[PDB]
């Protein structure tokens, strides 16, 4: 109903599809980055996964979050022990713009265990907002994701949750993700959850609401498929551990499935 | 910073920081300034200047209120507006006795609707439209003011903040406390509007939660299963609440024709997936002959 906005959402759709290409951080930010890496950046996503756990903060939250952190290290040189600072004054705006009870600075400084003062934390975040320029209204792959479930037929919350489970993986890996929109990763987690619990595939009506076909998505399908299988033995695993519980469904002790089918989309 | 800034005067307080009217030495415009303090203390930017801001520059439209600038110095936080030279209240105000001619009471709806639509359209609700937060100039434009209160909002919603919008123009859905709210009740607030660029009085000018909730009830009656599917399962709803037979238009909607009538019923209907959408509105047989007039006298 009017909850799901049956007036706007295509030009809300159009609209965040517009904006994603305009808050996308740029794809190969990390090689100019003297002191850090892609496994650092992995270390520090991951620390955040943990952190919307504490506080018990939206997922929405953290997908703001990456968005901040990615672009302001686009443009601005971070030594490794600064990374940390950039995070948590990122999730603390992020937090602003999303949360109904954000957590207090005291509360995020308390979590660096001192390694910041609160006076730091205060003043990375106007950092941050300058190297911004306020602009803190990306996409996500979530509000992607929540979109593409109303298409579902009929509404299975394993998929949903699925979807949240692989959609945020690839938070942690800015290779290779880093080269695809919110709007392109949220089409293939949402079409790997409905193939893993259902057997399903990526629907023809949201075909034609996207312009996706099953083919483009190809790509980044196997990235995806390849970072699920591989879940269990990656480095960082706050996300899996996240995702056992009762509260998503314990969609991460669910075996990722061995082929996925597909068509030679070139023939000779 | 604001070294090229004079200020004027201070014109009022709405929301979060104050708004001064300050003259732009070098250029001759004359703007508005919203400033925050810090100290503060704190913490950090506020959520509301944030949210405001972000939002604000994605939302460049005729009938929104432009945001020029952001001078965002350690200490104090400066928002650069356009200056608009009087809200609707004041106005409303001063057309007590008068009255105020229906082409105009049309425009301004016509444009307000407009600005929500674009507001909507781009995912956003205001969550504040009392008529000092719409704002008109000399040329017959009005504008959607302080979106301190906004919100971006996901497709479908989720639980937003509960403690939202004036009492006086707050929808039932957020009263009666239910999980979920959306574009609707930024629809509700303009059907008060609308009613009070009419009558020149509130609408539902209640002094509590509860009494407001009387009030609605005493002008539309009391809602049940038929009309609005469920209301018998929300939260803070009492059967124990009196049963009113709805209120033929006419009392109190005197001057407002067939058309006006059709619109503002649908503007306030009880059921949020029933209510009209601004898109929609648009489209009513109410504004097929707009213009756009001039404001009487000197404003
Ligand atoms: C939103 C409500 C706000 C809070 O008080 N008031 C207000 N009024 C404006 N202009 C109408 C106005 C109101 C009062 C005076 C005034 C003038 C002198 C003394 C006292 N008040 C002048 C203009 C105006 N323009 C632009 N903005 C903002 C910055 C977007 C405005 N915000």
């Amino acid at each position: 109903s009017v909850n799901e906005v049956p007036d706007y959402h295509e030009d809300i759709h159009t609209y965040l599809r517009e904006m994603e290409v305009k808050c996308k951080p740029k794809v190969g930010y990390m090689k100019k980055q003297p002191d850090i890496t892609n496994s650092m950046r992995a270390i520090l996503v991951d620390w955040l996964v943990e952190v919307g756990e504490e506080y018990k903060l939206q997922n929405e939250t953290l997908h703001l979050a990456v968005n901040y952190i990615d672009r302001f290290l686009s443009s601005m040189s971070v030594l490794r022990g600064k990374l940390q600072l950039v995070g948590t004054a990122a999730m603390l705006l992020a937090s602003k713009f999303e949360e109904i009870y954000p957590p207090e600075v005291a509360e995020f400084v308390y979590i660096t265990d001192d390694t910041y003062t609160k006076k730091q934390v205060l003043r990375m975040e106007h950092l941050v907002l300058k190297v911004l320029a306020f602009d803190l209204a990306a996409p996500t792959i979530n509000q992607f994701l929540t979109q593409y479930f109303l298409h579902q037929q009929p509404a299975n919350c394993k998929v949903e949750s699925l979807a949240m489970f692989l959609g945020e993986l690839s938070l942690i890996d800015a290779d290779p993700y880093l080269k695809y929109l919110p709007s392109v990763i949220a089409a293939a987690a949402f079409h790997l959850a409905l193939y893993t619990v259902t057997g399903q595939s990526w629907p023809e009506s949201l075909v034609q609401k996207t312009g996706y076909t099953l083919e483009t998505l190809k790509p980044c399908l196997l990235d995806l498929h390849q970072t699920y299988l591989r879940a269990p033995q990656h480095a960082q695993q706050s996300i899996r551990e996240k995702y056992k519980n009762s509260k998503y469904h314990g969609v991460s002790l669910l075996n990722p499935p061995e082929t996925l089918n597909v068509h030679h989309h070139h023939h000779h | 910073s604001m070294e090229n800034f004079q200020k004027v005067e201070k014109i009022g307080e709405g929301t979060y920081g104050v708004v001064y009217k300050a003259r732009n030495k070098l250029t001759g415009e004359v703007v508005a300034l919203k400033k925050i303090r810090l100290d503060t203390e704190t913490e950090g930017v506020p959520s509301t200047a944030i949210r405001e801001i972000s939002l604000l520059k994605e939302l460049n439209h005729p009938n929104i209120v432009k945001l020029l600038d952001v001078i965002h110095t350690e200490n104090k936080l400066y928002l650069v507006f356009e200056f608009l030279h009087q809200d609707l209240k004041k106005f409303m105000d001063a057309s007590a006795l008068t009255g105020i001619p229906l082409p105009l009471i049309k425009s301004y709806l016509f444009q307000l609707l407009q600005g929500l639509a674009f507001c909507h359209s781009h995912r956003v609700l205001h969550r504040d439209l009392k008529p000092q937060n719409l704002l008109i100039n000399t040329e017959g434009a009005i504008k959607l003011a302080d979106f301190g209160l906004a919100r971006a909002f996901g497709v479908p919603v989720r639980t937003y903040t509960h403690e939202v919008v004036t009492l006086w123009y707050r929808a039932p859905e957020i009263l009666l406390g239910c999980k979920y709210y959306s574009t609707a009740v930024d629809i509700w607030s303009l059907g008060c509007i609308f009613a009070e660029m009419v009558t020149r009085r509130a609408l539902f000018p209640g002094d509590s939660e509860i009494d407001q909730l009387f009030r609605i009830f005493r002008t539309l009656g009391t809602p049940d299963e038929v009309v609005w599917p469920g209301v018998t399962s929300m939260p803070d709803y009492k059967p124990s609440f009196p049963k009113w037979a709805r209120q033929d238009f006419s009392k109190v909607v005197p001057p407002l024709d067939e058309d006006g009538r059709s619109l503002l019923s649908q503007m306030l209907h009880y059921d949020p997936n029933k209510r009209i959408s601004a898109k929609a509105a648009l489209a009513h047989p109410f504004f097929q002959d707009v213009t756009k007039p001039v404001p009487h006298l000197r404003l």
